[PDB]
């Protein structure tokens, strides 16, 4: 706020006074009733709303999704920031000449796997039966170009059928 | 410049003090010098609503302090025009209506319509006379005041408007009457006229020798008496 | 919004009223420091960050959405509740016309733009139910319009459903 | 703010009254202009943001995840904050000596199921096939304990293999 000096022996001394008092309350934020605040506003510390907050774009601010169109094995991209992801792999398959096959996702070098549910299978050779796997990973960092593959637990892979490997951010 | 139009250029930061510290039934005079240099309004647009003024806005639109420009300069193009107008402060509004200061014209008809001009020592005071330029208290100078004082006397009660007619010395002293300058004189005396009945008064002096002011005086204080 | 008292030349109290209007505007006031309560509704017309902890009431109510159909689970229909992007899963068992090839999907309404999708695929096991569960992102939802997300089939034949469940997360732009 | 008072008959009247304008001036956050405000601000009534809203470490401080790394049947923990669970059951598995078995999630008591998602099988004897479970739980509170189970809709249960419950918790 410009404000017009206030001088010894100044001339319009009331009303520069009255002005000046008048710009102040008019221009600042107050502790009642209801305003609307202008400018880019950044808080240093703690900010708590005890009534309703509302915000814009939080989808598209906090949430990313990124998947591989053309293969669903591999998901390969560019963190938009710091996240937490949720990587599940849809597939669906059959164990080498029958019998047992474990499903999971790798670890990239940086990230900590919290916890895995791996996908198994049994039986039916040469058809396809659903087997999705799921992994959540921590410590996802801003600009660091991240791969999620297909790792396998326990048994031998037969062959894959209509595999889709989706990755959901969760910003931090 | 503009079609079907209200055009202005906001001269709120060329007011010192907010039209709202005015008292209501005060007077004050605005003057101005004015230069239309090209004034291209076709046959088919009107000039309306066409001055410098200072009035409250939403709900009110009452002029406060005003002065209107030439409607049609295209036969005076490219000379000064002085326009001098005293305005009387309107009562108070609610305080919710706020107010604005600002140059308008409007341009409505067919065509657009345009114009250049040029503004020269504009002018606000408090009073019922348009007084020679002076610049603003805090821009003010002792080289911006008066040089020579001219005196003559017993001749009838109004003042004679040819400088001839008078008596002129250098002033070597500045009167301040309540922190304003009034006048001066050669004499080590001067004459403090209209004043109001029944009012108490300050008044201080300080010498001039060539751009060089004294400091101020020591003031004194007095009370006009008050009649019967 | 403070009520300050008119400071005017020949005024009384001058001194002290300006003392108590500078008084009143330091008390009424947010500043740049210090721990502070604020009344009255906030609207920030700028952007906003929060380098501490910020804290907010009812965060999932809020931003967050669950719709599903109790009564048939192929066919959810929701009015949004606010502008969001959807998060449909089909949660599908079932088998192939006669065995073999079967699958699912989930169809994109009209105004929105299906972002990824994984299809749910059966093989064999002639009238048997095996899980075949369907995944799908929708971006674009708007508020107060209602949609309509069902099952779709890219390739083979159906042979018949069992316990199929449809839910649908709204994740709030 | 300490400002210096204004009294009748002050020395510096003029200085002081400037002084204090520009105290306030400097230190209000105002309706205008880019900011850094510092100190826990504390809204009582409702805030709304229509610009870009920044959040240090939302992930963390909106979202937990809690697993059972030993067993995946059962997950037992105590709620950071009131919230909404979003519960999931990755279970492989076949019904006694063949055909039907429906699993689910149990509701805990003070807890409202909202939307619910049940995992069928059927056939494929002592082979273990996909057969995943969903269930969204409203009214978790601060501080108390929770434990998620797998319930039974219809049929026999024969055997699980390779299960893993995870429950994502969204703050409210």
């Amino acid at each position: 706020a410009e404000l017009t000096k206030i001088t010894r022996g100044m001339q319009n001394g009331a009303e520069t006074i009255n002005d000046n008092l008048n710009k102040l309350n008019t221009i600042t934020v107050q502790k009642t009733g209801d305003e609307t605040i202008a400018g880019k506003k950044t808080f240093s510390g703690d900010v708590s709303v005890d009534g309703d907050f509302t915000m814009k774009k939080f989808a598209d601010s906090y949430v990313a999704f990124f998947a591989n169109k053309g293969s669903g094995n591999t998901v390969t991209f560019t963190a938009p920031w710091d996240c937490t992801a949720e990587v599940e792999l849809f597939y669906h398959g059959w164990g080498y000449s029958g019998g047992e096959w474990e499903i999971g996702i790798t670890t990239p070098s940086g990230l900590t796997q919290i916890y895995e549910a791996t996908g198994y299978t049994n039986g039916h050779d040469n058809q396809a039966i659903s087997m999705p796997t799921k992994a959540i990973y921590s410590g996802l960092k801003k600009g660091l170009q991240y791969t999620f593959d297909i790792r396998d637990a326990n048994g031998r892979g037969g062959g894959p059928k209509h595999p889709m490997m989706i990755v959901k951010l969760y910003r931090n | 410049k503009g079609t079907n139009a209200w055009v202005n250029k906001d001269l709120g930061e060329g007011f010192s003090i907010q039209p709202i510290n005015y008292k209501p039934g005060d007077k004050y005079t605005m003057s101005v010098d004015v230069m239309f240099t090209s004034w291209n309004v076709p046959a088919g647009t009107t000039i309306s609503a066409f001055w410098m003024r200072q009035r409250y806005t939403e709900n009110s639109w009452k002029e406060i302090c005003t002065i209107d420009l030439p409607k049609d300069p295209s036969k005076m193009l490219n000379q000064w025009i002085r326009i001098t107008q005293t305005s009387t402060i309107p009562p108070y509004e609610d305080p919710s209506v706020g107010t604005q200061a600002i140059l308008n014209v409007g341009f409505f008809g067919q065509q657009e319509g345009s114009f250049t001009i040029r503004v020269r020592n504009p002018k606000q005071e408090l009073g019922s006379i348009a007084t020679p330029y002076m610049p603003s208290a805090s821009e003010v100078t002792t080289a911006d005041w008066p040089k020579f004082v001219g005196t003559y006397v017993d001749t009838n009660p109004v003042s004679s408007t040819v400088s001839s007619k008078y008596d002129w010395d250098e002033m070597k002293y500045r009167v301040y009457l309540d922190g304003t300058p009034v006048g001066g004189s050669k004499l080590l005396s001067f004459d403090l006229e209209n004043l109001k009945a029944g009012t108490s008064y300050n008044v201080q002096v300080s010498q001039i020798n060539g751009n060089v002011e004294s400091d101020k005086s020591e003031s004194v204080a007095f009370k006009t008496t008050l009649p019967k």
